[PDB]
């Protein structure tokens, strides 16, 4: 996160930390965490921690550690001269999480038109990735975002879809390398003490401007499918 | 272009600036893999970016461990990760950073972070 | 030769004998049928057959209308329910889930009662027990952003 301030993971306590490579998820219930397909396409049994602030290697290995069961990449994923469309897989976990003060799952977007994002709609974006000081955050970062014309990411060869969100452009807020498939958290219209996922963060220009985000509400039915064809028996 | 003034570092409307008490100024922050000879990209300002000629520096934002694998010219891939054994290949650090085999960065030993 | 031995009622407050005469008699066989909440445990069944045996005494003297026991509350995933006192008929338990980072998914309020068909019952729920499951969406503490 780039010109953001440092955020307590109370703050954002469904941000999961996706170690080698250095990457973000958004924990959506107590068997499943969200996150890009790029991040875990080569990445299969990723290791995740989840509760801590800070990751400081010291501190990781007392930090609750996510056992992966199976990552399901999105069927459209590389399915079709870059395109990063459907940019979006569900990893399923071993052993369900444990709630408290700094674990937690975000909300889903629903499947009404209140959750079609449009100009007016701001979100937070958090992670550990690049600042303007470093190139990872020890302590985690966050920053809040105007959803932006999808016109103004694509200036100064990349295939721009409906299934991706613009983002940024206000005091170089934005998010960089090592925050991708963190939650671009959106409050709920209908419960403003909620916020849910409407992004994912995805890819973009060089950080400090703007950047695209995977489109939740476009894969909710495929999110809430696969979560119920692979149940909890 | 000329240098704006800046009350904070809002004003100067770039990460690649930087602001002082004689209110903006061209940051030469170190650059992670930098680029090769004199193929830095400036700014309006004719500021030094940490972006090689003839890239677009656009990518997924993936912390790639041992850095992103980058072709001669200084160009980062989109979305492809060194391995252990390109980390440090097709790397530009001056003394005293050196590239870290670990990390695909350049880096200063004797660096000390406050963490 | 003379008389067949008569059998006594008996002092049945949790049950109902049928038929109901004022003069039972040798070989007479009454059916016993518990009240609502009360069973017979021989495993266990809501009537029995009583017959009036040649010593005036009834049959199946070792089968009594007992109050029904709907058991140790089964404990839920996310949830606690306090340990009653007694788990017989008309007991009730209340159900909580693990608030505030749960919440009970299918309502009904978490109270259930010991009916008298032995299972612990809510009144919206009948006996499906409470579903705690996460909270989504709320942080711990709002984000403060740098002043
Ligand atoms: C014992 O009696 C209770 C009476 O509540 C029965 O509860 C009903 O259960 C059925 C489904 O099993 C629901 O359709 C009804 O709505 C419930 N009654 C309510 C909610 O008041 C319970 O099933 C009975 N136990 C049995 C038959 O084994």
């Amino acid at each position: 996160i780039i010109g953001g301030s440092d955020a307590d993971i109370k703050n954002f306590p469904w941000q999961v930390f996706f170690d080698n490579p250095w990457a973000g998820g958004a924990l959506i219930n107590e068997y499943w965490v969200l996150t890009a397909a790029h991040v875990v396409e080569g990445n299969r049994e990723p290791t995740m921690y989840v509760g801590s602030t800070s990751v400081q290697t010291s501190r990781l290995a007392k930090s609750k550690m996510l056992t992966p069961e199976h990552v399901f990449i999105h069927p459209g994923w590389k399915l079709l001269r870059t395109n990063f469309d459907n940019d979006i897989a569900l990893v399923r976990l071993k052993d369900p999480v444990k709630m408290g003060p700094t674990v937690s799952p975000i909300c889903l977007p629903g499947t009404s038109s209140d959750y079609n994002l449009m100009d007016g709609d701001l979100g937070l974006i958090s992670g550990w990735g690049r600042t303007e000081k470093r190139d990872r955050a020890v302590r985690l970062k966050a920053a809040r975002l105007p959803v932006a014309p999808l016109r103004k990411c694509k200036e100064v060869a990349y295939v721009f879809t409906p299934n991706m969100i613009c983002a940024g452009g206000e005091k170089g807020m934005d998010s960089c390398k090592g925050d991708s498939g963190g939650a671009f958290a959106v409050q709920d219209p209908n419960d403003k003490t909620k916020f849910y996922a409407a992004g994912l963060v995805s890819w973009g220009p060089q950080c400090g401007t703007y950047g695209l985000y995977t489109r939740v509400k476009n894969y909710v039915d495929w999110i809430m499918k696969t979560m119920q064809e692979n149940s909890t028996p | 272009k000329k240098l704006p003034k800046c009350q904070k570092q809002e004003d100067c409307g770039s990460w690649d600036l930087k602001c002082n008490n004689v209110t903006c100024e061209c940051r030469n922050q170190v650059c992670g893999r930098g680029c090769p000879k004199e193929r830095y990209q400036r700014d309006k300002y004719g500021c030094r970016k940490c972006l090689c000629k003839g890239c677009d520096g656009f990518k997924c934002r993936l912390g790639c461990t041992y850095g992103f694998k980058t072709d001669k010219k200084g160009c980062e891939a989109f979305c492809t990760c060194n391995t252990k054994e390109t980390a440090c290949v097709n790397i530009w650090c001056t003394d005293p950073y050196k590239c870290n085999p670990e990390s695909g960065r350049c880096e200063d030993p004797n660096e000390e972070y406050e963490y | 030769h003379g008389d067949p031995m008569p059998c006594p009622k008996e002092d049945t407050p949790n049950s109902v004998w049928e038929p109901a005469k004022a003069k039972y008699v040798f070989r007479d066989v009454v059916q016993i049928t518990c009240l609502d909440g009360f069973e017979v445990v021989e495993v266990g069944a809501t009537s029995f057959y009583s017959t009036c045996q040649s010593n005036g005494k009834w049959s199946n003297s070792k089968l009594k209308c007992q109050p029904v026991d709907c058991g140790i509350p089964e404990s839920i995933e996310n949830g606690k329910v306090e340990d009653p006192e007694s788990t017989l008929f008309g007991s009730v338990i209340r159900y909580t889930c693990e608030e505030p980072y749960y919440y009970m998914e299918n309502g009904g309020g978490g109270e259930y009662h010991c009916a008298g068909n032995g299972s612990w019952v809510n009144e919206v729920l009948g006996p499906e027990l409470p579903k705690c499951v996460p909270v989504c969406g709320v942080p711990r503490e709002p984000f403060e952003e740098k002043q």
